[PDB]
């Protein structure tokens, strides 16, 4: 009946916290220097343990996830670690003359320009082609004498030929001391109590591919499609979707372009485009008619659920911002291509013959809403073909006063982080306390 | 039989207490400034810095070569007024660490205090002669 | 500090058969056990069985071993600790003797050497075993220190219970609602009465509200 | 009764031996290249260099779990002649490390060897049998 404290150490105790991870990737060997990879990612354990947790069941919320905002400015960080010994282009900046590429009734010209030589005192005239959202004319009055688009806002740096821009897996691990929480709940939605947990050290292989509106390579959500949001009632807010089955889309750059290696300094070398071989064409992702429509079929069955049972559920293209926000961008091979998805989302729900899709191509980019430093896309030469998974979705409402008698979704990349936290939505960071103090008929002796 | 890491995190305090050495084991084990390398040798820092902390604590109550450790402190009701089967075989270690979290500071420092601070001394004037 | 809400009483003939729920929440349903217990004139308490909303073991009693059925739902989580869940029994063979109240009881502890120990009881579930039909109430005024008492009489309905209440619940103060008469035609009776003050004639007016769910009849008597 | 940390550090050497706790507990506890985070890294990792160093002597003296510990070593009396009322009613632990600074050098030595090298052999040859 006398009851005295005794010291546990080791007691299964957690608290939800936020500490610093670190990366860990498998042992892939080979070219290279791929930005995330970084020359020495701590290689993968040969056997992961993942170990359930019988009667648990944690709160999850996927929104304020600080695993994000780190995931975050580690894709930021990485980017900046790898343009600062790459060949700055502040002399590329020299009054551009272009000239279309013959043909009536233009997306790249053909442009000539003065640029410096390896020797101070020479100078040399070169022919690149270029595209036309590179380029802005420098007179609007109008002559035709044309210059960069980023000459007038923030220098460029020319990304190295090595790098490669190639998603990997990457696992992110929590130090010791911590833990991650894994919710194995195949229908769990965007927060909540999660039933099913699990704890792991390291999470899975997450490949960080940078897209907009449609995401790309991602995971597939098991048994139904998921429809995950902060507020559903919101329409400020985003709205991620996950397929339960892979779309397949084929983007392709069927111009044969050539890489034109020109020196513009002691050691400095830049790479201009070398006039195109073949027929002039662009590029354009394809999507299967009959898997979209059905794919888009599965998530109407799902978007009723939360807006009636029966309802009037269209979709248009992307009506507001510009550039990266209107356009299904991303990078294929070294390129970035910016396409119109107006011809995805363009039907009306109520109650072989493959799509295609316009692509523009640009190698002067400023991601991440980054405002000071522009890249240079080296070209890449041959024909680019790459084949992607478009396992997710970002759609957003139009808002408005409408009695709630159409409902209307459009497409939107307002934000990068979306795209970490459709990987990102099942883990959670905590610290292990094992310090527990308890109750018990026990005393310590006199002795 | 072993679940693994936290396995018994649901499980009553009884169940959890019998594999507190799954929780010890893995409670710790040209240019390097890469954004990788600055994250993990400070985050092996913190993770020396946390295990230190604890065995700090166990040391400072004569508890530091054991798992478990019983003290002189008696139990005072107005922490919890639960009984022991209802604690050991209807809580877990989570709920429980939620309902005393509250005077766990308070706890520490009788812990500290009323047992090796004053049983060094003593233990020093007994072996005296 | 969970609470056991029971399926609403029923009146079944005997050879039917009768499915009774009890709705949980406040507690991890999945780690505490569901209890069946009974009480009958002719045997008092009788213990039916329990059931694991873990496992699914289930140990009935010898009695009702051949004749209860007992499932469980899975639990829907609220919190870390609570979540809302539904046991289930179903009786078949209905006797005469198999009248009278049916509780759902959560277990004691997790582990030890008593954890199914029916702790948390419902509310009960009365069970009326008869080839007799359902017959609605009859409901008449009950006509009125400085003190008076008033109410509403409740004669001849079949079967049990019948649930009386005053202003739609926002009359509670001074309510006595006494047990009913067991009449020779096999037919109950009871009565409802309110203390209130002689002088309130003016100020209040006393509703009294008959429920009977068995004949689905509702009646509002203006006392 | 406590006076903070290092408060009893100008009262007599008995004085302070009551308070040790009070020293044992404070005793421990997009570019991060920073010249803040380049020191406080530098310093968290000084702070666990020192604390495990003090921690090892203890270890290899048989007194990790202690604070006051009892040893074979004999005083010597070439280190001190003061009595124990002297040295105890007397003196601050300052002015006695001050006065034993010169042989703790050697004292450390013996104190690692004389007991606990030796008590190691004789205690697996006494639990021998
Ligand atoms: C979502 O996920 C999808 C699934 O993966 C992604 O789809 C991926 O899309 C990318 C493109 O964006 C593809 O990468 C590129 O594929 C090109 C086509 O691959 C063909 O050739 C393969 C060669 O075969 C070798 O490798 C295979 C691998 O298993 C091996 O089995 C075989 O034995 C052999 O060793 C062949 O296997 C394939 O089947 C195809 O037929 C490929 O050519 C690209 O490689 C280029 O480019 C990358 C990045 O730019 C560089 O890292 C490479 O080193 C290589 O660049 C070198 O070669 C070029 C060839 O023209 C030159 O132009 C370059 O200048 C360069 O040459 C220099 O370097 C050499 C090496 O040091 C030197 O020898 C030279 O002298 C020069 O100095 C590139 O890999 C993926 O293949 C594709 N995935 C799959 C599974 O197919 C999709 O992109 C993802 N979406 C998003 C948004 O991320
Ligand atoms: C996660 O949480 C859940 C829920 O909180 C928790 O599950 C509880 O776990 C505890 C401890 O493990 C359980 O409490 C123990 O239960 C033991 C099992 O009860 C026995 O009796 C059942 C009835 O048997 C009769 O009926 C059958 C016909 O069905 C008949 O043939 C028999 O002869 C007999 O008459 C039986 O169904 C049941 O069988 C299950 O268990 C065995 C393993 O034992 C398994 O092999 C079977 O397949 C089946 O799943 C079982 O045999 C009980 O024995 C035990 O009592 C002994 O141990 C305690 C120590 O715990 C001693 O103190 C005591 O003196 C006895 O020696 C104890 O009562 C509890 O019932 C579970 N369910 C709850 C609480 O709802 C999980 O363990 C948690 N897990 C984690 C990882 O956290
Ligand atoms: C593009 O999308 C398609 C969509 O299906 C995708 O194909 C699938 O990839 C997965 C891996 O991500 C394949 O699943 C694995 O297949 C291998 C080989 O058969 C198995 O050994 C694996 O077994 C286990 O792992 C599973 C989890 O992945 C566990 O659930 C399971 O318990 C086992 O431990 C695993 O099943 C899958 O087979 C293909 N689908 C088809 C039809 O082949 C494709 O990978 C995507 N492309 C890219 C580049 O990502
Ligand atoms: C972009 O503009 C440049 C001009 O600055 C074009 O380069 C010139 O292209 C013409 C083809 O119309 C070349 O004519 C050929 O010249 C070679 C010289 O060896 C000769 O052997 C051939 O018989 C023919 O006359 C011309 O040489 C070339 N000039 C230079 C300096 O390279 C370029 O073709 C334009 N490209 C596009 C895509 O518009
Ligand atoms: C995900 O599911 C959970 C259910 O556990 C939702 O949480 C409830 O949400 C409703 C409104 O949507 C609130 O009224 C409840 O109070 C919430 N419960 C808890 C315990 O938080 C959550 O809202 C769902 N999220 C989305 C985006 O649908
Ligand atoms: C793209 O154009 C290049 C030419 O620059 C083609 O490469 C040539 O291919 C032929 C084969 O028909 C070889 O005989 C030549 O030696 C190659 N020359 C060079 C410089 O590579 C390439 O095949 C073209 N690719 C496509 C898809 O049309
Ligand atoms: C995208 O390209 C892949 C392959 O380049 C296409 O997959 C082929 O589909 C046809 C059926 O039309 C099969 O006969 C081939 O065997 C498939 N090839 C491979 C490598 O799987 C896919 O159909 C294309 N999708 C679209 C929308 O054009
Ligand atoms: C190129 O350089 C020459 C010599 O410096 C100069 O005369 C000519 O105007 C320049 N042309 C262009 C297009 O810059
Ligand atoms: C959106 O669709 C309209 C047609 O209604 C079209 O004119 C416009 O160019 C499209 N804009 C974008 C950004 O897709
Ligand atoms: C949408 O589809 C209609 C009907 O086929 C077509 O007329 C229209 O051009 C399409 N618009 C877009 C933006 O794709
Ligand atoms: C914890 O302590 C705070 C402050 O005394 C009190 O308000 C709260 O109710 C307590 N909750 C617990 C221990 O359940
Ligand atoms: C300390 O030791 C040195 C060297 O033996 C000696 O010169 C000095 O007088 C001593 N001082 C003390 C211990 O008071």
């Amino acid at each position: 009946e006398n009851l005295w404290v005794t010291v546990y150490y080791g007691v299964p105790v957690w608290k939800d916290a936020e500490t610093t991870l670190f990366c860990a990737s498998d042992a892939k060997a080979y070219k290279k220097h791929n930005v995330w990879a970084t020359h020495a990612c701590v290689p993968t354990d040969p056997n992961p343990q993942e170990i359930h947790l019988e009667n648990v069941t944690e709160e999850f919320n996927m929104w304020k996830n600080n695993m994000v905002e780190q995931m975050h400015t580690d894709i930021i960080s990485l980017w900046d670690q790898s343009l600062k010994p790459c060949v700055k282009l502040t002399p590329l900046c020299v009054t551009l003359q272009c000239t279309n590429v013959a043909i009536t009734d233009g997306e790249l010209k053909n442009c000539s320009f003065n640029m410096t030589t390896e020797l101070r005192d020479k100078r040399q005239k070169v022919h690149a082609l270029f595209y036309k959202l590179d380029i802005v004319p420098i007179n609007e009055n109008q002559n035709t004498s044309y210059r960069l688009i980023n000459c007038n806002t923030a220098a460029i740096t020319q990304a190295c030929p090595k790098v490669s821009f190639e998603p990997i897996p990457i696992h992110y691990c929590a130090p010791a001391g911590f833990a991650i929480l894994k919710c194995k709940d195949k229908k769990f939605n965007g927060t909540g109590p999660c039933p099913s947990v699990s704890t792991v050290q390291c999470t899975h292989g997450i490949k960080p591919v940078v897209s907009t509106q449609l995401l790309l390579n991602g995971s597939l959500a098991e048994e139904e499609v998921m429809i995950r949001s902060e507020d559903i009632r919101n329409n400020a807010k985003n709205i991620l979707v996950q397929f339960n089955t892979p779309v397949q889309i084929n983007c392709t750059r069927p111009n044969n372009n050539t890489r034109k290696s020109i020196r513009i300094g002691p050691g400095q070398w830049f790479y201009a485009t070398g006039d195109i071989i073949g027929d002039i064409r662009q590029a354009h992702c394809n999507v299967s008619k009959a898997t979209w429509n059905e794919t888009l079929g599965k998530v109407v069955k799902q978007l009723r659920k939360h807006f009636g049972n029966n309802t009037i559920i269209r979709f248009a293209n992307s009506s507001g911002g510009d550039l990266e926000v209107t356009t299904h961008s991303f990078n294929c091979g070294g390129e970035f291509f910016y396409c119109d998805t107006s011809g995805l989302f363009n039907s009306t729900w109520i109650s072989n013959d493959s799509i295609t899709l316009p692509c523009r191509i640009k190698q002067i980019i400023n991601m991440w809403q980054r405002i000071g430093q522009a890249m240079y896309a080296p070209p890449i030469q041959g024909v680019i073909r790459c084949v992607s998974n478009i396992t997710g979705l970002i759609l957003t409402r139009d808002g408005g006063s409408t009695d709630s008698t159409t409902e209307t979704f459009r497409p939107s990349g307002g934000d990068m982080r979306d795209n970490w936290r459709s990987e990102l939505y099942k883990y959670k960071v905590v610290k292990i306390e094992p310090l527990g103090v308890a109750p018990t008929r026990c005393k310590r002796r006199v002795v | 039989v072993f679940l693994g890491f936290l396995g018994a995190a649901g499980s009553t305090m009884g169940a959890a207490s019998m594999t507190l050495t799954v929780q010890a084991r893995n409670l710790l084990s040209l240019l390097k400034l890469t954004v990788w390398g600055i994250k993990q040798l400070q985050a092996r820092v913190l993770a020396v810095e946390r295990y230190l902390r604890d065995q700090q604590l166990l040391g400072i109550w004569g508890c530091s070569g054991k798992l478990i450790c019983c003290t002189n402190v008696p139990w005072n009701s107005s922490w919890s007024n639960r009984n022991l089967s209802e604690i050991w075989d209807n809580m877990t270690w989570l709920q429980w660490d939620k309902e005393i979290s509250n005077y766990t500071q308070i706890i520490y420092g009788l812990l500290e205090e009323s047992q090796n601070q004053q049983e060094k001394n003593e233990q020093d004037l007994l072996a005296l002669d | 500090e969970g609470q056991l809400v029971q399926s609403g009483a029923e009146l079944k003939k005997p050879g039917a058969s009768v499915k009774i729920s009890c709705k949980t929440s406040g507690y991890r349903f999945n780690f505490y056990h569901i209890n069946w217990i009974r009480q009958t004139a002719g045997r008092g308490p009788e213990w039916m069985g329990w059931i694991s909303p873990y496992s699914g073991d289930k140990n009935l009693a010898p009695a009702f071993q051949d004749r209860v059925i007992m499932t469980t739902d899975t639990e829907v989580p609220v919190t870390s600790f609570t979540s809302t869940g539904a046991a289930y029994m179903e009786i078949r063979n209905l006797k005469f003797d198999d009248t009278g109240t049916y509780f759902c009881a959560k277990g004691l502890l997790r582990d030890g050497s008593s954890t199914w120990l029916p702790y948390l009881w419902g509310q009960g579930t009365l069970l009326t075993v008869s080839s007799a039909s359902t017959k609605g109430p009859s409901v008449f005024p009950l006509a009125p220190g400085g003190t008076a008492a008033l109410g509403c009489l409740v004669k001849d309905y079949f079967p049990e219970p019948v649930t009386v209440s005053w202003n739609s619940g926002a009359l509670t103060s001074g309510v006595h609602t006494f047990p009913a008469v067991l009449q020779s035609s096999g037919l109950y009776s009871l009565s409802s009465v309110v203390t209130v003050p002689s002088s309130s004639l003016g100020t209040q007016t006393y509703i009294c509200n008959v429920n009977h769910k068995p004949s689905n009849t509702k009646v509002d008597k203006r006392v």
